[PDB]
């Protein structure tokens, strides 16, 4: 009486994203970026 | 109050004994080492001010500190930060002639370190302040007196930290 396929089970990946490997060069690369002089500007001294 | 020749003879007052040899010695360095001291303050008293705008220059500015919200962005911060340091310079330099840490620790270290605290001032950021005016006072002073003027600069620091 039972059900062989009772029904396809979502599963929660155990690996995160943004700690894989491409994601984290950007993500570090957008924050630093972002954090050093901006390019085409006129006031940069200004900016926290 | 304390002094290096004044430290000897209150040690010699508590054991009540007349002056020994080693006492003797002790003050005789003291009196040795007088002029080349006496020559440096006087010359980092003449170039007090130039002092204190290198160290702000090598250390505290064109940084965080001084841009928006870093305890410097505004004007009295700004002020004060300079005092603080001329301060810093005056007591050290007034402790450096006398020859004996114990003077900085009475006046410029009693109760600076809760102050500081509770005001917010970066400690870290002091004392690399202190740092830079130990470079720039050693190059002014020269080795032999900016090395003996580095001892009390740096005891100013470790109070600090
Ligand atoms: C909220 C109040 C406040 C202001 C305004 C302020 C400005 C300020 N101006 C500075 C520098 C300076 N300010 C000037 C100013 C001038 N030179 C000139 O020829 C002009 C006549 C004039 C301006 C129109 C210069 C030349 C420097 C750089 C000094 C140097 O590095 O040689 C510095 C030190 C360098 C740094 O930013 O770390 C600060 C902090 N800071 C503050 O906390």
């Amino acid at each position: 009486d039972a059900i062989v396929v009772p029904s396809f089970a979502p599963v929660k990946p155990r690996l995160d994203n943004t700690k894989l490997p491409l994601l984290s060069r950007a993500i570090a690369e957008q924050e630093a970026k972002a954090r050093q002089a901006d390019p085409s500007k006129p006031r940069f001294i200004e900016l926290g | 109050m304390q002094d290096a020749i004044t430290a000897v003879i209150n040690a010699s007052d508590v054991q009540g004994k007349y002056l020994d040899t080693a006492a003797m010695e002790k003050l005789k360095a003291y009196f040795a080492t007088g002029e080349l001291r006496v020559r440096a303050a006087s010359v980092i008293s003449a170039n007090a001010a130039n002092i204190v705008k290198e160290a702000v220059a090598k250390s505290l500015l064109y940084s965080d500190i001084t841009r928006p919200g870093g305890n410097m962005y505004t004007t009295r911060r700004y002020a004060a930060c300079i005092r603080d340091l001329d301060y810093y310079l005056r007591y050290a330099t007034y402790a450096m002639l006398a020859g004996d840490p114990s003077i900085l620790d009475e006046r410029v270290l009693n109760g600076l370190k809760e102050t500081y605290n509770s005001l917010g001032v970066p400690i870290a950021a002091t004392v690399q302040a202190i740092q830079a005016m130990k470079e720039v006072t050693a190059s002014l002073v020269g080795a032999d007196a900016g090395k003996e003027m580095g001892i009390y600069f740096d005891y100013i620091c470790s109070g600090l930290s």
